[PDB]
RNA sequence: GACGGAGGGGUACCACCAGACGUGGAGUCUGCGGCUCAAUCUGACUCAACGCGCGCACCUCACCAGGCCCGGACGCGCGGAGGACCGACAGCCGGGCGCGCUUUCGCGAUCGCGCGGGUGGUGGUGCAUGGCCGCUCCCAGCCCGUGGCGCGAGCCGUCUGCUCCAUUGCGACAACGAGCGAGACCCCGGCCGCGGGCGCCGCGGGACGGCCCGCGGCAGCGGGAGGACGGCGGGGCGAUAGCAGGUCUGUGAUGCCCUCAGACGCCCUGGGCCGCACGCGCGCUACACUGGCGGGGCCAGCCGGCGCCCGCCAGGACGCGCGGAGCCCCCGCCGUGGCCGGGACCGCGGGCUGGAACGCCCCCGCGCACCAGGAAUGUCUUGUAGGCGCCCGCCCCCACCGCG
């Protein structure tokens, strides 16, 4: 049925990690976390905007 | 090459007497002096060698305005890192000026000596504060901007 | 006793919470032979993202940036000996505590 | 004329392996640390026994999908579809055109008719 | 639509043990840990995400199990009118109890 | 040290001549031909550029001594950029097949014996090349 | 300088922080309606020891301290915890006045 | 209040002047406008759009050409289990996908319908509106209590003196006390000390307009010396009040409204944003003689791993964990020749990586324009301008961009 083709594309599929978003993934330090998502959630993890 | 435990890392043994440090524009030069026999060599290498032959001149400021008589005794080993080329030679003129400074040690008026120095080339005994600025968003550099479209 | 080595090394967002538990392991070691504490350089982690959600405007940028310190203390003691100067250790929530046999 | 060392109907009937030592480096590297993919694979065997087995003018000239498959010496005398992205281009493959992709002989693109 | 019957009452009873399930969102393929099966081949098997979401949104739709949602993020609370009826799909007891249902009491 | 004195123009210049005279090495024909580096513009017309490369490989080798210079370390003593594009240019290595014949024909001749991570000189070879510098400055 | 650059648990601490991030988000979710305020988890003898600073504990454990370690089971699916050896710390947050987000709640 | 080719003072290299490097002229690139196309997904449009929304061969992906697939939850009404659904070798159609056919094979209510309802959606309206941001804003004002003055709108303090970047103060005053902005504070340097230490790195202190001389009601104000440093280090955080500024296209931020199974749902396959007179909005490299191009002395600071062996490289193998720029400085080669200036366009190969080049690099052709840039523009006063390189963000691939 549909999986003879389901996703049958090996690409990466990156997306941001606590949005559902697919750009600006910003893995620099393997932080998936998204960009715009970011701004929301930086404090918690430590970084300030010192 | 960066504020390192450089400063006698190289050197084992032979406890060099003096250590004096010089540092112009983020260049790092611990000047050991062990009062030998005319030994000025800085970074193990002559006074004559220098990345800039004409800027040698002007790091032969305390041996031509201080008396030779210093400088025609000596023995100097300076670890020198950091630095673009000519940052070197100027901290290397702090600390070996510097080093003499503390070969004379006992006299008291050492600073009277030390301001003919200073007197001719100022800052021979001090320490610039002049360093890198960093630039800001939509800036190409630190003290400018994108070209503005609009008045 | 075999004396292992034990490399203690403590990385953690805030130098006052830091210190407090750098001076509990010193504190704690005095009895077993501790080495005293090593200060890492500081571990930046900048982030720069243009503050505005959406495109309009001089782009402003934000540099979020976390230091990271992290802390080494040799210490040459049994394998229980540490477990025992666990107690004594105040624990702070969520700062790091890494055992390097 | 003569294609690669090899003149027309020599290189028409040499096998893709034949071909392949004198050959640029997409080419050599299409199948010399790779190879094809099952599907393109297959692909060459819908018109290669087919292109073997003429009983008259052909009926076929399949349309297919698949574009960047880099020709095969063999393919050479029929008309592959070539699909550019919305309609199929029917290419007759020349045989010194081989040895490049069925991609470059393709137009997806508008030619020009604008400078307005 | 084919969910396997062993999938089902295996899949109800993992949730009932810890009253709990922790999925990051999949859109499509996906196999999901901490639940796994037995086969009609006797094989071992993990089920999949695409699958496993449709039953579990069945159970929360239901109203027997409570569902949180953190952006791509499925956490369940399993409710005691849901313990009841997870009885009546697994053929189990009631007196059985999920692993939670005592315990955690901190003095 | 008098090696630490002799101006490396002058070392390395002086010292190529004898050898010359000693057939050390023995610079291969291509690599006469090729040009050095990925960003050179074009050739050296040096003609002599193997062999004028050798006595600049092997001076830069007693400083570098113990702690030892892999191939890549000593295209980075003679490390270039491109001078002609219409973008920007990134820096990028010189040639590794002309500095891999250098030491190695250099461990040929027994001056270098190495065997840790990439290169180090045989004693013999510090304290002859040292010699020659011991020549160079008095 | 002899000392690897990849230093694994220098990126394992930020984890933690982003544990941290989305341990706020879970308790966020439902929990803050429950009185979650602040959270604080603790790895470092894999205790997984979690404060949650809350308006008022007893939510929580309801009237049978089921779901009580629920919430650390439900963490049990994402981080293999283990039900006891994670903890849930909800205490009481006194001068409730001075706490932001239930007081807008 | 707001305007004013009204005045009286302030102040800012976004103002200007003394200067500087520019840009506009040249080529090249990237983003627009405007075209074309089956399609060129779009938002933005004076500062305050236009290398910007974090690196489109695919995915992203919004759009075009083709089709698969349901994932129509939960309740009742049905159909109804050897009968709901769902899979299928060949021969196919068809890139293709058992989609749907011929076929003759397997399943086993796990469900299909009817409804009511859920169902997603980078689909519309940001003049539904959240949050956050752009600006006003190199820019200081805001308001409260009590008391005054006014029928009241409002005044007063909150100031027609001086000083400060600044209601910043000091004086004086129907106002008198408060406050919030500015300050303070924090981040990194100028330097040193104590504990230490692998990784020089944690904790203190310190330049205080302090003192000198002149003026200052006084606050302040110059000239000064000592001195790491002269009276904010380089940064962040930033009031009241707004704007119908921007974003529903980041989202479990979402209202109304639409498409809800031949879907605007969701997968695959090939497109496109890399098409595209002219015009622009940033960039980049040039026009050589303080330049080349030359081998060959080198030198960092972000904070970073190397080796060996083949291959001109590109790279590839085999591995070990380990390590640094350019410009410039060298001696040379070289006549003012679109030149051995410049590096375009573009034939011929070698590779890389990726499902796949249409991405990219190297080698070898080739030698575009351009020989100092008209109006009209910018951006900046010390480690500053410029010049010259490193790293990251994104990314299989790929920087001229941006943060540094």
């Amino acid at each position: 049925m549909r999986e003879t083709e389901f996703c049958t594309h090996i690409a990466h599929k990156r997306e941001c990690r606590i949005c559902g978003n697919y750009n600006s993934v910003y893995r620099k330090y393997g932080l998936f976390i998204c960009r715009r998502c970011f701004k929301e959630n930086a404090g918690k993890i430590g970084f300030v905007k010192l | 090459d960066l504020l390192e435990r450089n400063d006698i890392e190289v050197r084992e043994r032979d406890k060099y007497t003096v250590h004096t440090l010089g540092k112009k524009k983020n260049s790092v030069a611990v000047a050991f002096v062990k009062a030998g026999k005319g030994d000025i060599l800085v970074n193990n290498v002559p006074l004559a060698l220098v990345r800039p032959e004409i800027l040698r001149t002007k790091v032969s400021e305390p041996i031509m305005i201080l008396g030779e008589s210093l400088f025609k005794g000596l023995d100097m080993n300076i670890k020198v890192a950091g630095g673009g080329h000519v940052s070197q030679i100027y901290a290397v003129r702090q600390a070996i000026s510097r080093g003499v400074l503390a070969s004379v040690k006992d006299e008291a008026a050492r600073s009277e000596l030390r301001a003919k120095l200073v007197s001719y080339d100022r800052q021979l005994v001090v320490s610039d504060p002049r360093r890198c600025e960093a630039k800001k968003f939509g800036g190409r550099g630190a003290r400018a901007r994108r070209q503005k479209s609009y008045r | 006793d075999m004396h292992q080595k034990y490399t203690i090394i403590v990385v953690g967002k805030d130098l006052k919470l830091v210190e407090r538990y750098v001076k509990s392991i010193v504190k704690e070691g005095r009895a077993f032979g501790i080495s005293g504490p090593c200060r890492a350089p500081v571990r930046r982690l900048t982030i720069t993202t243009r503050k505005s959600p959406c495109g309009e405007g001089t782009n402003t940028w934000h540099r979020f940036e976390l230091r990271m310190y992290k802390r080494t203390f040799w210490v040459t003691c049994g394998g229980n000996d540490i477990s025992t100067i666990l107690s004594k250790t105040v624990v702070i929530p969520g700062i790091q505590v890494t055992v390097e046999v | 004329p003569n294609f690669r060392g090899v003149e027309v109907e020599k290189l028409a009937t040499m096998k893709i392996t034949d071909i392949l030592p004198k050959l640029n480096a997409r080419c050599r590297r299409r199948i010399g640390k790779h190879g094809l993919s099952m599907k393109h694979l297959r692909f060459v065997n819908k018109l290669r026994l087919r292109r073997a087995a003429q009983p008259s003018q052909k009926p076929k000239i399949v349309r297919t999908h698949l574009r960047d498959m880099i020709i095969f010496p063999e393919m050479i005398g029929m008309t592959v579809s070539v699909y550019n992205g919305r309609q199929f281009i029917p290419v007759e493959i020349k045989p010194p055109m081989v040895g490049r992709a069925l991609r470059e002989y393709s137009m997806s693109y508008k030619i020009v008719s604008h400078g307005k | 639509v084919h969910i396997p019957k062993a999938v089902y009452k295996a899949v109800y009873a993992h949730l009932y043990e810890n009253a709990s399930l922790a999925l990051k969102e999949y859109w499509r393929v996906g196999n999901v840990p901490g639940i796994t099966y037995v086969d009609e081949n006797g094989k071992l098997c993990n089920p999949t995400y695409l699958h496993v979401n449709c039953i579990m949104q069945s159970l929360e739709s239901r109203g027997v199990v409570k569902d949180t949602f953190a952006w791509r993020h499925h956490y369940y609370l399993l409710t005691e009118k849901g313990e009841q009826f997870i009885r009546k799909e697994l053929d189990l007891t009631d007196d059985v109890l999920p692993t939670p249902y005592s315990k955690p009491s901190i003095k | 040290s008098s090696v630490t004195r002799v101006p490396a123009d002058v070392f390395i210049n002086s010292f190529a001549a004898h050898l010359k005279n000693r057939g050390i090495i023995k610079c291969p024909a291509f690599t006469d031909y090729v040009k050095t580096g990925v960003s050179r513009q074009y050739a050296p017309r040096d003609a002599d550029w193997f062999y004028i490369k050798a006595a600049s490989v092997i001076r830069h080798f007693y400083i570098s001594g113990s702690h030892s210079i892999g191939v890549a370390g000593l295209a980075r003593k003679y490390s270039s950029l491109q001078k002609g594009k219409t973008t920007p240019h990134h820096t990028k290595r010189a040639s590794c097949k002309v500095i891999r014949s250098i030491v190695s024909q250099f461990l040929g001749q027994k001056l270098l014996i190495a065997g840790e991570r990439g290169r180090h000189i045989s004693p013999n070879g510090r304290k002859m090349v040292e010699d020659f510098a011991e020549g160079l400055q008095k | 300088v002899r000392r690897d650059e990849e230093n694994v648990y220098y990126s394992k601490y930020l984890n933690d922080c982003i544990m941290e991030a989305e341990l706020h988000e879970f308790f966020s979710r439902e929990l803050v309606d429950a009185g979650y305020a602040s959270c604080s988890l603790c790895r470092t003898i894999d205790s997984i020891c979690v404060i949650i600073q809350c308006a008022e504990p007893e939510v929580v454990m309801g009237d049978n301290h089921y779901r009580l370690h629920k919430i650390e089971y439900l963490l049990a699916g994402r981080f293999m915890c283990d039900p006891k050896n994670f903890n849930i710390w909800v205490d009481k947050i006194i001068k409730r006045g001075l706490s932001a987000e239930i007081m807008v709640d």
